[PDB]
DNA sequence: AAGCAGTAGAGCATGC
DNA sequence: GCATGCTCTACTGCTTCGATATCG
């Protein structure tokens, strides 16, 4: 659903040798994984702001849990992500965190069975909203931890079983106690290592999904179709400033009224008119008048024409491209003559031409309709879903004019070498992966209050050139191509 | 044959839009899936499977469709929820409304024979939704506790019993006659008999003599004559003659003491083998008061007449002495006090020596505020003397 | 747009 | 005889929030 959130129960097993070094002097696996937490949420308050995270450490001495249990703790419940909740989680970081979380809770235990899966269903029912995602990490080392008792691994295969009933599932982050992937056991039973996406690759991001317009194309004058008009890059920026009293603490709530007509007073919106002056006379006018002579169709989308796709060329373009979709709010069917419109204009290259009025009152706007075939594979690369794409055109005064009267030839003794340089250059595009700095180091900076560390924080970014790493890679050819048949010579 | 046409029923119950046709076709189902359990000949293992899997490609699309469909197919079909029991638990603290009432009318039908039970009814706050002011939700929860009571151990049930015995000032004749239904169990099966065995099977017992004297007074007749032949049954009252008068001090509880006198005189009465003259003296005496306190106050002498041939010497000092005990008893514990019962005591003690030496700490605060002070004057002007 | 919530008002059954 | 009582669903609006034009 549109208004669905998910949800995500962090278990951690720290009882016998977790809690130890090891025996290593290289890491420690409690650690590891409280930074691993921390990532998670210092990374799901600014990216997807919404969903459900909860704390859950078990094998306590201790107990904390609305069934009673013993040995089972849980800390936090399912809500935010909160600057509150990272603020007091991080005090078990380090050795110092190690004591500070003996003494809290302590550690070690005869750690339990079925009953820490019924603690986490009983800590899923209570949320009256509709849980979209239910996922538990687990952050255990320990794989096979009731090898010497069979009755409590039948018992606990069986409740995780009917925790999968329900919709549950888990995905244990393995933590490296040999280090290597050699504990290739036998738990396959319970689920449904790598933490390279909890560590890092997420920073800056949002989730969202919406439909911006849902309008009607009209072929003749009674053949009618129903496209919802989705936009697919949406340039997104830093959220808006709210503005905050200064003892209080609160926002200001500040209100706006017009007066002094060389008497004072107060107005209204009907006591004062619109007006623009041109050169020597005014013109007087209401805001229904001048809201009203812009005024030229209604909302949708009216055909003009065919044309194959050979005319435009990609110098003209002027606005971002948005992507039209066979919606399902006219008749059974529009779905199938869009089809049959997609197979027709496909095969033979032919794209439509349009006029599109956005919405109740706006001028009209010359729009160019090109299909697009999905893309698929084995492994299920969807990187194309199938519909058609508007590009929009120009109309007058959008082109402008060069000096453009300039026309020197060069000598063809350049070529090879900047073939040379171009093939010493190459490297394969990009998939994702060219973030933004402003808005990089701004959620930086805002981490650096709210959790006020030591300082704005790490602030690589990545498209910036490396001249360094370029003259070596190029070579001593720069100066043979500075002055091979060109000196400046001052 | 036997392979489409089901399915085809059953696929009619995802028709799921309009109110008649689904539900319907789930009761239908169940009368399907009863006859053919009963009638063992003709297979069930496609079609039980069949609508089952049905129900799990319901329950995570939507829910509310789910728990009605199986409410209706549970409404005659009783074992075609033990793979969604689990999943009507997680729902539990998820619906209100009427659907609430739905998942309890479920959760009903499949416990005897379920273990392990009170763990989750407490943890989804069973005590908190058997105290709000619907009907029918506290008419069917209080169904599944007469159910589940020989199941639990004595720490569980003191704490069951502290809300549910909530419900003497309720309405609804039904409610009220479920909680005078199970006290009436545990009552007979916890008399805890002289076995030195626990404080708290002992403590009920206490909680469950509390109500079942508070429950003489009801406010619907035809309900209390059940109350009455409980309390009126042989070895439960020992009923002899005079034993039934001497154990009808034992159930005085201070909220009934209005209707003291003739609850007495009935249940001494009831128990005759003439004919013409006694059955409206039944009549008339629970109607006012001064008469009704006449006919106690002449039985109680009536029998402590008779009683001098037989009882010898020892006993006779052994129930008189008893007997003092019990009016000093019933004169430090009453709480607003009733005019003609006080002076009933103190005029069925006055003639007698041997329960003359009463209390006169307690006839003195007894009748300053009775304001029956020529009775109590008389009594221990009576003591004073001899 | 995405979803919820109310309710106005025309359609089922019995009254000086 | 119309004077009353009672019941379910399509028309109106609410609220958040994402985008867009527009002002400075």
């Amino acid at each position: 659903k549109y208004s669905g959130r998910d949800s995500l129960i962090f278990l951690v097993d720290a009882s016998k040798a977790m809690f130890e070094s090891q025996s290593e002097d290289e890491l420690t696996p409690f650690d590891m994984s409280i930074q691993c937490i921390q990532s998670v949420y210092i990374s799901k308050i600014i990216s997807s702001d919404r969903d459900l995270l909860a704390v859950v450490f078990y094998g306590t001495e201790k107990d904390k849990n609305s069934v009673n249990f013993k040995n089972i703790y849980v800390l936090q419940e399912l809500d935010n992500p909160g600057a509150k909740r990272i603020l007091e989680l991080d005090q078990f970081k380090g050795q110092q965190g190690q004591k500070r979380f003996q003494d809290m809770m302590g550690h070690g235990s005869d750690y339990s069975l079925s009953e820490v899966l019924w603690v986490c269903a009983n800590l899923f029912s209570d949320v009256q909203f509709k849980m979209s995602h239910k996922r538990i990490m687990l952050f255990t080392n320990e794989d096979n931890p009731h090898g010497n008792d069979s009755a409590k691994a039948s018992r606990a295969r069986t409740k995780a079983g009917d925790l999968r009933d329900t919709g549950i599932f888990l995905d244990l982050m393995h933590l490296k106690k040999p280090g290597g992937f050699d504990i290739s056991l036998f738990y396959r039973d319970i689920i449904s290592s790598k933490l390279e996406d909890l560590l890092r690759k997420v920073r800056a991001k949002e989730t969202r999904k919406r439909a911006l317009s849902r309008l009607k194309l009209k072929l003749n004058k009674d053949i009618v179709i129903s496209v919802g008009i989705y936009n697919l890059v949406q340039k997104a920026l830093k959220p808006p400033p709210i503005k905050l009293y200064r003892e209080t603490n609160e926002p200001v709530k500040t209100k706006t009224r017009t007066f002094n007509t060389s008497t004072g007073g107060l107005l209204l919106p009907s006591d004062t008119k619109r007006s623009q002056i041109y050169g020597s006379r005014q013109i007087i006018l209401e805001k229904e008048e001048t809201e009203e002579l812009k005024r030229f169709d209604d909302p949708g989308l009216m055909l003009m024409g065919f044309k194959p796709l050979v005319l435009l060329k990609k110098h003209h373009y002027l606005r971002p491209s948005l992507f039209v979709y066979p919606e399902e709010s006219l008749v059974i069917g529009s779905s199938t003559l869009f089809s049959a419109l997609l197979i027709k204009c496909l095969e033979k290259e032919v794209a439509a031409l349009c006029r599109y009025t956005p919405r109740r009152n706006i001028p009209p706007y010359f729009v160019a309709l090109v299909p697009q075939e999905e893309e698929l594979d084995d492994q299920k690369i969807q990187v194309t879903p199938p519909g058609f794409q508007l590009v929009f055109l120009p109309f007058a005064d959008d082109k402008r004019k060069m000096p453009f009267t300039e026309k020197i030839m060069a000598t063809p003794e350049q070529v090879g070498k900047m073939k040379a340089i171009v093939e010493k250059l190459r490297f394969t595009y990009r998939s994702d992966s060219f973030e933004n700095p402003v808005l990089q180091q701004h959620f930086r900076n805002l981490e650096a209050l709210a959790l006020d560390l030591m300082e704005p924080e790490q602030a690589v970014d990545l498209t910036l050139p490396k001249v360094e790493a370029m003259n070596k890679r190029l070579g001593s050819l720069v100066d043979e191509f500075k002055e091979l048949v060109y000196p400046p010579d001052y | 044959q036997s392979s489409e046409y089901f399915q085809a029923l059953v696929n009619n119950m995802s028709f799921v839009r309009y109110k008649e046709v689904y539900a319907a076709a789930a009761e239908v189902l169940g009368l399907i899936l009863r006859y053919v359990m009963e009638r063992k000949n003709i297979l069930e293992e496609s079609l039980c499977e069949l609508v089952a899997k049905q129900l799990k490609q319901h329950q995570n699309t939507m829910e509310d469709k789910f728990i009605v469909c199986l409410n209706k197919v549970t409404k005659s079909f009783p074992p075609l929820a033990d793979r969604f029991m689990n999943a009507v638990f997680f729902l539990l603290p998820k619906f209100h409304g009427v659907l609430k009432t739905l998942c309890l009318e479920v959760v009903l039908c499949r416990v005897e024979g379920m273990t392990e039970l009170y763990f989750q009814l407490k943890s989804k706050d069973f005590v908190q939704v058997m105290r709000h002011r619907d009907d029918e939700r506290q008419k069917v929860c209080l169904d599944i506790i007469y159910k589940m009571m020989p199941k639990l151990k004595p720490v569980e049930l003191r704490e069951l019993l502290n809300p549910v015995v909530e419900f003497v000032s309720h309405p609804s004749t039904t409610c009220r006659e479920q909680m005078y239904n199970i006290l009436m169990w545990i009552h007979d099966n916890y008399r805890d008999p002289e076995s030195e065995t626990d404080n708290d099977s002992q403590e009920i017992f206490k909680l469950a003599k509390d109500v079942l004297i508070q429950g003489l007074i009801d406010e619907n007749p035809g309900l209390q004559l059940i109350i009455r032949n409980f309390w009126s049954h042989e070895t439960r009252l020992p009923s002899n003659t005079l034993d039934r008068l001497l154990a009808l001090n034992s159930l005085y509880s201070p909220k009934i003491e209005v209707h003291f006198l003739s609850l007495a005189t009935n249940f001494l009465l009831e128990m005759t083998s003439h004919s013409s003259l006694i059955t409206p003296l039944q009549a008339v005496a629970q109607r006012d008061p001064i008469i009704a306190k006449q006919l106690f106050s002449s039985l109680f002498s009536g029998i402590l007449k008779e009683m001098d041939k037989f009882k010898t010497l020892s006993e006779k000092n052994n129930i008189t002495q008893k007997l003092l005990q019990d009016f000093n008893r019933f004169l430090n514990t009453t709480f607003s006090f009733f005019p003609p019962f006080v002076s009933c005591i103190q005029d069925i003690s006055c003639q007698h020596a041997a329960l003359l030496s009463l209390d006169p700490a307690a006839v003195s605060a007894g009748c300053l505020a009775s304001l029956q002070q020529p009775v109590g004057i008389r009594l221990l002007e009576e003591a004073l003397l001899r």
